[PDB]
């Protein structure tokens, strides 16, 4: 994990420091270890190792367990420091399916990793006050409607909060608070009637202590993975079709968990009891719908179940093979053409084929097909059974059938897109660097504006700002400034594909 | 038989195939727009710990009025171990 | 004025840190890609190709031929390295009981080792200790070695991790699907019963369908070591900051400088003596070229695996021209001197 | 040299060896082992712990950490037969103190 | 085009004085001339 | 001007034994560290005292005494805010060569910070008219040998009034 | 005492050499060197210069014999000189 | 030459088994010690010459090798000296260059090697 | 006719134009097939049926064209349109027909329909450093670095 270790340094020296990267480098690669060993290992001062481990904790980054002789164990979460990647798309999709200020709930959220109901009501009203104007003001109210409707959607959960430490044992307190979770109260709030108007930042007791939320990754990962499936059937079928799976998995939101076969048995009566009146659709047509999904050779749902009319139930696992499959073909096609993509479907359709089987099938000529094929193989996508007629296995005499393995393809796909973000944030900083001159000298050119601005404003210094040496160094300003945005997309776009990825990986998992 | 060849592989060889055009909409310009922003004002907040600086040359007297002063977030000592309170 | 840099510091050794080089490290201590099979040119006064072996960039081997590198003579110059790529990886001799080890210690679908969290915590706990020797380091690695093969179900993701063992000669093989005696299990099963295809045009798949385990090839156990987590490479008693597991398939080759490969200039003749390594280079670019015009031609997947093989045992044969299960067919004529049969010996 | 025709010197075999470590007399063993047979100046790097050339690290690209290293030829020949081999051996210098 | 010569001649190794008693020319079928000095101590 | 505390290793050879080791040390380290300029630190001057000097080893190779010394020494480092006296040994159009008296010619004030009369026109022309201040800004050090200077700084000259001279 | 001091007999041969040993240069340079040398390339085992065979190998003095104890020079000097003064601090 | 006074009248003299170059003049030395290989090593390296490091004597066509095979079987029945086997092969592969030889007969080839 | 002969196979030399045209031309025609199924609008059942297209219709289209001269039998569109589906922009379905002006298959028959793809090109594509081929010697400080990147100067100069 080279690469996943690369792309959390850097993440973390971008987000959060130096000294703080360190420690959390340390943590990623050597496991579990006491505050001693790590300060030992380090080098640095001891200071500096706490106050790192305590800003990782505050968002989640890093856990600690006790052990015997009740030493303490912080250990540090890669998944964590790779989710991290992902606000943005958490903040737009919380921005798309409820107000700004749900947006700037979890962004505050995320910002902060570990706050309280009042804390983020408060900050959420304090940077809302300078959008709005006209000097009207608003209140704690509808934020707090926001924050529960949140909740009860599960995109917040309560963090762990350590027990009562009267009841547990009264006495001698161990060296670690033993923070545990409550799924009673993982989503409930507390009543907090005070009210209050946020402050326009002019520059010139709590009753929800100790309950911290933080946004549940899980719910957003989950959303995500049905808006892919929505849009996948709906680039297959029809929009009607995403809008009934849509329907269907809103309906499984609840009733089912984050890591399941298969979906909850629903019938096609409460579905269509549920599905939005602004489609003109009968019931005839939504059985029609619902036995052609049935048939279709993606096995996106299946009948498990004759009762209760139209009984159905959706393949989770099958989707996701099916977009992990997708994404793949993809890849190989931009990757080395449509020639190539069509030798690899064939090759992933068939179990096991040979070369002449895979000219034949694929209708390409020769020289051309088995170079395909070597490419493909040289770069992990493919494996060869190698099904020996002797013990020795001698070339000679040993046969070869060409077989994609889709585990191995996704992981180093993973490893290649982890290395590719790594690879785009570490040119962006390069490019920062190399121009912190003109850098500096723009933000000193536009400082002597940002200065004076209203108060003492003359206008004697606005025809000798653009007379400096930085007009002609103005195009690269807009290249550097170009190239940073198309950047940060592509890191972004590539996100997607990781967390296709990884949730095609997890969802395989049984952790057993 | 493989001819010789008289100068080593390029650093970087081309591919007749080009990466796809990044996706475009607001959607994209929001992304762009929200990481920036992100980007900038995490630098700021006191979870970001700047490297503390040393070799301080000397005091003057307009130190305290380029005092680099800013609120300090005080992390709750019920959910950390004891082992890290300065 | 003038910038203050030390002249001479009284250094002396404290000691040598053992170890090996990742691909791009090995890549950026050498200086110049070799890459044509022939040593000098077509020009009558027997001048070196440019880029090729024996090039002067790389250290020097006559007295009135200086080095291209370092403007010094021979008496002066140190030497210098090269690199050679590899269109197919290789499996190295040396730590071939090594990476079997490691295969052995690690699964082969989550690239996690075979040990429980306690027990994982109990071999940290007695690797932390201070002042560990080397016969307390392969006692450790022995006893964990020991306690990873004694279990065959993955801790981690449950997949069947059955033996692995070395069949024919640098080749490794795990029987993931073994011969089960008693009840049967349905993934052996589903993975015999896919191989219709095989089956359909071929009926001596039928009688070998048994043994036919997963047959690890260079490509595939690099692939494996680079997805290995960093937090499981101490419990496997390697150093990190010497190597990686990675490191142990080699993609390049370091061509030694020509201070280790003296050239004499027979005058009575047209000829030049060059030591056995020198020749092993030349053969072993000569099939990557011709393994890369194979594979640009388009030849079968035999004769690719034979060339695989073939290099494979001539970069062994490099590494050390003595082994045990080297094939009667495939044996070298006359006896080499590899770079083991260069360090021992009276 | 080896042969008397060939101009070769004596040598020095293990049992006089074995001989000058019995008596105890470093210096004398270190003049003739090392100085007066095979004596040579490398250059070691600091930082990476690989070999350099006229003061130069190669490896590195930089010049700062690279220090001079009396040494005998044998055991520079001995450290490039293993690094061939990808066996790296890392010299950590030290001062003399 | 021209030969171009260099010069590689025999070299008496000797610490001590050597006296020559006979020098023998030959000629064998490869028309190399094969010389021959008995040097006497 | 400030001190500096260096620890550096010196060799006497043993000719020089029946010298005083006290002042042989320092005569060594005035040879070793005279018009240098240590990276990251400044120019150094010379050596003001010796606070540590440990015992003296004779090592089985050289065989010159080599001694492990602790001392201070002075160099000219500002601290980004001082006030120099400097002469004007020089102008170009781009920015004035002034060099502080007989000490350094390494200051080159660039000519973008003062009211807008400033031009120099090749002919010596200091500044166009509305023992010479300066006020350094901030400190530059690299390197020398980047194959088989280091301290100039910027100068700021800001509204001094100037009384005495335009 | 040497082949009896860790609680086991240990032969001179090469076994409880080995064991007895662990300077990785002398163990490789007495037998079978390739096997030794990979598994401490393997290990990362670091090897000082205690050895005898290490220093006749890496042309050090050695800490037997006369390079045991070190030499001091009786140099007219004066530990910790006065100091100057310091009058502006 | 000298490197003080610059006289260039250097003399290579054999001194007590060394090589060394030493000018007659001020008797200063410029270049002392010569590297010359062991004939321990020279057993072992094994010759290469530039017809087999530079891709050639791979280019040799079945009916080339059976030209020069010919050539030296009928140098031996001859009972001729190697020198002549040398020299008559070197003629052989000195006329191949031309493409109206090496595109002929069976009997072109023969009579080729015969003259 | 596998040992020598063949549509594709003729004078021992391999027809990749004739293959690539009758691509091109089975696919246009299930696209339009397929679009005019869509705009009909009638029944999501009747809409699929419609979009289906079968070998025979196809083979019957193809020769009403008429670009080959040697004659395209069943098997050879057969094997035309499982290389399309292998491309992965068509459907095939086996619906069982005891009868009719196919006959092909004993009481079975095949029919093929255009399909859009799954999802569109991911984000990996567009970067250069997924699709580029040295990408395994990408080292941080060396000769092949991010920052002396000409791909991605290249790609932001695009
Ligand atoms: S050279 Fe640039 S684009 Fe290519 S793999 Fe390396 S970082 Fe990616
Ligand atoms: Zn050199
Ligand atoms: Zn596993
Ligand atoms: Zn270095
Ligand atoms: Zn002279």
């Amino acid at each position: 994990t080279q690469a996943e270790i690369k792309l959390c340094s850097l993440l973390l020296q971008e987000h959060f420091g130096e000294i703080v990267e360190k420690i959390g480098v340390h943590l990623i690669r050597t496991g579990s270890q006491p505050l001693r060993v790590i300060a030992h290992d380090t080098g640095t001062s001891l200071d500096q190792v706490k106050k790192a481990l305590c800003v990782l904790v505050q968002h989640n980054l890093v856990s600690y367990q006790v052990h015997k002789r009740g030493v303490v164990e912080y250990e540090a979460q890669c998944s964590r420091v790779l989710r991290m990647l992902r606000y943005p798309r958490y903040i737009y999709t919380t921005k798309t399916l409820y107000s700004d200020t749900g947006e700037l709930i979890v962004e505050e959220l995320l910002l902060n990793g570990k706050l309280t109901m009042s804390a983020v009501v408060k900050k959420v009203a304090d940077r809302l006050t300078e959008t709005m104007e006209d000097g009207k003001t608003m209140d704690y109210a509808e934020v707090s409607n926001t924050f529960v409707r949140l909740a009860d959607t599960h995109f917040v959960q309560r963090c762990p909060s350590v027990p009562t430490t009267e009841n547990s044992d009264p006495g001698p307190p161990p060296p670690a608070p033993t923070l545990v979770i409550n799924e009673k109260d993982m989503y409930l709030v507390p009543k907090l009637s005070l009210i209050g108007k946020g402050k326009r930042r002019r520059s010139s007791p709590i009753p929800d202590d100790g309950i911290y939320w933080q946004a549940n990754l899980d719910r957003f990962h989950q959303h995500f993975r049905d808006q892919a499936i929505v849009s996948a059937v709906a680039n297959r079928m029809d929009q009607t079709s995403s809008e009934i799976v849509r329907t269907m998995l809103r309906m499984s939101e609840i009733t089912t968990s984050s890591s399941a076969p298969f979906t909850q048995p629903l019938s096609s009566n409460e579905i269509f009891r549920s599905l939005p009146v602004g489609y003109n659709i009968s019931k005839q047509v939504l059985d029609q719908y619902l036995t052609l999904l049935a048939d279709d050779p993606l096995e996106f749902v299946g009948k498990s179940g004759d009762s209760g009319g139209g009984m159905y139930v959706i393949n989770l696992h099958k989707a996701l093979a099916s977009l992990a499959t997708a994404t793949l073909e993809s890849v190989v096609q931009e990757r080395f053409g449509s020639r190539c993509a069509r030798i690899f479907r064939l090759v992933l359709q068939k179990k096991h084929i040979e070369q002449k089987q895979v000219e034949d099938f694929a209708m390409i000529p020769a020289k051309e097909a088995k170079d395909m094929l070597y490419k493909m193989l040289s770069e992990n996508f493919m494996s060869l059974q190698e099904i020996p007629k002797t013990p020795d296995h001698a070339p000679s005499r040993t046969f070869y059938l060409y077989t994609v393995n889709i585990l191995s393809a996704a992981r180093m796909l993973l490893h290649r897109c982890y290395k590719s973000i790594a690879n785009l944030i570490e040119r962006r900083q390069f490019e920062t660097k190399e121009n912190k001159r003109l850098l500096e000298k723009s933000q000193r050119v536009e400082a002597i504006i940002a200065s004076m601005q209203a108060t003492g404003a003359e206008e004697a210094q606005l025809q000798e700002i653009e007379e400096m040496i930085t007009a002609p160094e103005r195009q690269q300003l807009e290249t550097l400034k170009r190239n940073v945005n198309k950047l940060d997309a592509s890191e972004i776009q590539v996100d997607e594909t990781i967390f296709l990825l990884e949730s095609y990986i997890e969802c395989t998992m049984k952790r057993q | 038989l493989p001819d010789v060849v008289l100068k080593p592989p390029p650093l970087f060889p081309d591919t007749d195939y080009k990466p796809v055009p990044l996706k475009t909409g607001e959607g994209e310009e929001y992304m762009l727009a929200l990481k920036q922003e992100l980007r900038e004002t995490m630098k700021r907040m006191p979870y970001f710990i700047e490297t503390p600086e040393e070799r301080q040359d000397i005091e003057r007297y307009s130190k305290r009025y380029m005092k680099v002063y800013k609120e300090e977030w005080i992390p709750d000592w019920r959910r950390l171990p004891r082992e890290m309170m300065p | 004025k003038e910038q203050f840099r030390e002249t001479d510091v009284a250094k002396k050794i404290s000691h040598i840190c053992f170890g090996m080089k990742s691909p791009e490290e090995m890549r950026q201590q050498a200086h110049i890609q070799v890459v044509s099979k022939n040593l000098y040119s077509q020009d009558n006064q027997h001048a070196p190709l440019l880029y090729g072996v024996l090039d002067h960039r790389m250290g020097t081997s006559e007295k009135d031929r200086p080095c291209e590198t370092c403007g010094k003579n021979l008496a002066d110059c140190l030497g210098h390295y090269g690199y050679i790529d590899l269109e197919l990886p290789c499996f190295h001799v040396g730590y071939f009981r090594a990476v079997i080890g490691i295969l052995q210690m690690i699964c082969k679908t989550c690239c996690h080792i075979m040990l429980s969290q306690e027990e994982k915590k109990q071999f940290l706990d007695y690797l932390k200790r201070p002042g560990l020797t080397y016969l307390q380091k392969r006692g450790l690695k022995k006893k964990i070695s020991d306690k990873c093969r004694k279990k065959n179900i993955c801790h981690h993701c449950g997949a069947f991790n059955g033996t692995v063992k070395k069949c024919g000669l640098l080749k490794i093989i795990h029987e993931k699907y073994k011969t089960n005696k008693k009840v049967v299990d349905p993934i052996v099963s589903n993975f015999l019963q896919s191989f219709e295809t095989a089956i359909e045009h071929n009926k001596e798949v039928e009688p070998l369908l048994g043994r036919a385990q997963e047959n690890l090839n260079p490509l595939v156990v690099l692939n494996l070591f680079k997805r290995i987590p960093a937090e499981d490479v101490p419990l496997l008693l390697m150093n990190p900051e010497a190597g990686k597991p990675s490191d142990l398939i080699l993609t390049r080759l370091l061509v030694p400088p020509l201070c280790i490969r003296p050239s004499v200039v027979s005058d009575l003749k047209s000829g030049t003596n060059e030591d056995d390594l020198t020749m092993k280079l030349t053969e072993i670019i000569f099939l990557n070229d011709v393994i890369k015009k194979h594979r640009i031609s388009g030849a079968k997947t035999q004769m690719i695996m034979e060339d695989w093989d073939f290099l494979q045992l001539q970069c062994a044969l490099y590494i050390n021209s003595e082994l045990s299960g080297i094939p009667l067919n495939m044996a070298p004529k006359k006896w080499t001197r590899g770079f083991v049969q260069r360090l021992k010996g009276k | 040299t080896e042969g008397r025709s060939r101009d070769g010197g004596l040598r020095l075999g293990e049992m006089e060896r074995d001989c000058l470590i019995g008596y105890g007399a470093s210096m004398l063993l270190l003049e003739r082992l090392m100085i007066s047979s095979d004596a040579f100046e490398v250059d070691v790097c600091g930082q990476c712990g690989l070999l350099g050339y006229s003061g130069w690290c190669h490896y590195c690209k930089s010049s700062c950490h690279v220090s001079s290293l009396r040494i005998p030829y044998a055991c520079k020949l001995l450290f490039q037969e293993l690094q061939s081999m990808n066996i790296i051996p890392r010299l950590k210098l030290s001062k003399y103190n | 085009q021209q030969p171009q010569y260099k010069d590689v001649p025999i070299t008496y190794k000797g610490a001590t004085d050597s006296y020559i008693e006979k020098v023998m020319i030959s000629s064998n079928a490869e028309d190399a001339f094969l010389i021959k000095m008995l040097l006497r101590q | 001007f400030v001190l500096v505390e260096m620890v550096d290793t010196v060799r006497i050879p043993p000719w020089q034994f029946e010298r005083k080791l006290n002042d042989s040390i320092a005569e060594e380290l005035n040879k070793k560290l005279a018009n240098k300029v240590v990276y990251n630190v400044g120019l150094c001057i010379c050596l003001f005292d010796i606070t540590k000097l440990e015992d003296a080893y004779v090592f089985p190779g050289d065989g010159a005494s080599h001694t492990k010394v602790h001392f201070r020494c002075v160099v000219f480092h500002p601290f980004l805010d001082e006030i120099l006296i400097g002469k004007i040994k020089g102008c170009s159009p781009e920015g004035v060569h002034v060099s502080l008296g007989f000490f350094d010619d390494i200051l080159i004030p660039p000519e973008s910070l003062q009211q807008p009369a400033k031009f120099d026109e090749a002919e010596q022309v200091w500044v166009w008219e509305y023992g010479e201040e300066i006020r350094f800004r901030v400190v530059d050090e690299s390197f020398v040998d980047t194959s088989p200077y280091t301290l100039v700084g910027s100068i700021s000259e800001p509204g001094l009034g100037l009384l005495s001279w335009w | 005492d040497l082949m009896t001091y860790k609680g086991e007999v240990l032969g001179i041969t090469r076994f409880g050499l080995a064991k007895m040993k662990e300077s990785v240069l002398m163990l490789a340079s007495f037998e079978k060197t390739a096997d030794h040398l990979f598994d401490a390339a393997y290990f990362g085992q670091k090897d000082s210069v205690c050895g005898v065979s290490e220093c006749i190998i890496m042309g050090i003095p050695m800490n037997i014999g006369t390079g045991l104890f070190k030499l001091l020079h009786k140099a007219d000097r004066d530990p910790n000189p006065p100091k100057r003064p310091l009058i502006f601090d | 030459r000298c490197p003080d006074c610059g006289s260039t009248e250097l003399v290579e003299d054999s001194h007590y088994s060394q090589s060394q170059l030493v000018c007659s003049d001020c008797g200063c030395v410029v270049t002392e010690g010569v590297l010359t290989t062991t004939f321990s090593d020279e057993g072992n390296l094994r010759e290469v010459t530039y017809s087999r490091s530079t891709g050639e004597n791979e280019q040799v066509s079945r009916s080339q090798q059976r030209g020069l095979r010919r050539v030296r079987d009928l140098c031996r029945v001859l009972q001729l000296p190697p020198t002549f086997e040398d020299t008559a092969v070197a003629y052989y592969q000195q006329a191949y260059r031309h493409s109206g030889i090496r595109a002929a007969r069976l009997q072109k080839k023969e009579v080729l090697v015969g003259c | 006719r596998s040992v020598t002969g063949g549509a594709w196979y003729s004078d021992q030399d391999f027809e990749s134009e004739f293959v690539e045209v009758l691509n091109q031309q089975c696919f246009k025609f299930l696209q339009s097939k397929a679009e005019t199924a869509r705009e009909s609008k009638q029944n999501p059942m009747i809409q699929r049926n419609s979009s289906f297209a079968s070998s025979h219709e196809v083979w019957k289209y193809i020769c009403e064209l008429g670009i080959s001269k040697v004659e395209l039998s069943m098997e050879d569109i057969e094997t035309i349109l499982n290389t399309l589906i292998y491309d992965g922009k068509v459907e095939m379905t086996i619906i069982a027909a005891k009868e009719g002006t196919v006959g092909s298959v004993d009481g079975h028959m095949k029919l093929y329909r255009a399909v859009n793809p799954i999802i569109p090109p991911t984000g990996l594509v567009r970067a250069p450093c997924g699709l580029c081929p040295v990408f395994d010697d990408c080292h941080e400080g060396g000769e092949i670095s991010p920052s002396n990147c000409i791909y991605m100067t290249e790609w932001l100069e695009f």
